[PDB]
């Protein structure tokens, strides 16, 4: 079955889109190069996890 | 939902931050400057993936109001699709996931999140004791 890694990461970015909506989630520490977050990270990494949903989505629609 | 607000403001900072050079356009380029920076390491093929989904014409760049509708995104149908996602891994297609189960998957492919983000998303569906996790409250917990 290779609808699951498809499947696996829609979760996963759905999810890792949702928790960036809080700015005391444990999905902050996944971000070891950067010393001390600013916003204007988290305005960048915001947009880089839209985008990357939109991609899983558009590759679970072709698996499901 | 509501007319956009000040958020005009915030949205045009944030493609600010992704078009370094004021052109009104974002490129592959530009994103993997950004995702680098974040000590991500995006082959050409992804960048192309990410710009391709948010390119509503075909000038292969991002301009804002593309931009703009992007970050403003879907009723039920989007709230199906993780629904489904997650009956892909319901063995019985009960409705329920072990918490095990959905420790592992989401560990251990796709994407492989942390172990302490596993634990705050196992934590946000308060489990009926030692239960298994429904994973359409999840949905719900997500969407709204
Ligand atoms: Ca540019
Ligand atoms: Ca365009």
């Amino acid at each position: 079955n290779r609808q699951i890694p498809a499947a696996a990461s829609l979760i996963q970015t759905a999810w890792r889109c949702y928790a960036a909506e809080n700015p005391d989630s444990s999905t902050w520490k996944i971000y070891i190069r950067i010393s001390q977050l600013r916003e204007h990270h988290r305005a960048t990494i915001k947009v880089i996890r839209r985008m990357q949903y939109f991609v899983a989505k558009k590759k679970f629609q072709q698996a499901r | 939902d509501q007319l956009t607000e000040e958020q005009i403001a915030e949205f045009k900072e944030a493609f600010s931050l992704f078009d370094k050079d004021g052109d009104g356009t974002i490129t592959t380029k530009e994103l993997g400057t950004v995702m680098r920076s974040l000590g991500q390491n995006p082959t050409e093929a992804e960048l192309q993936d990410m710009i391709n989904e948010v390119d509503a014409d075909g000038n292969g760049t991002i301009d804002f109001p593309e931009f703009l509708t992007m970050m403003a995104r879907k009723d039920t149908d989007s709230e199906e699709e993780i629904r489904e996602a997650f009956r892909v891994f319901d063995k019985d297609g009960n409705g329920y996931i072990s918490a095990a189960e959905l420790r592992h998957v989401m560990t251990n492919l796709g994407e492989k999140l942390t172990d302490e983000e596993v634990d705050e998303m196992i934590r946000e569906a308060d489990i009926d004791g030692d239960g298994p996790v429904n994973y359409e409250e999840f949905v719900q917990m997500m969407t709204a």
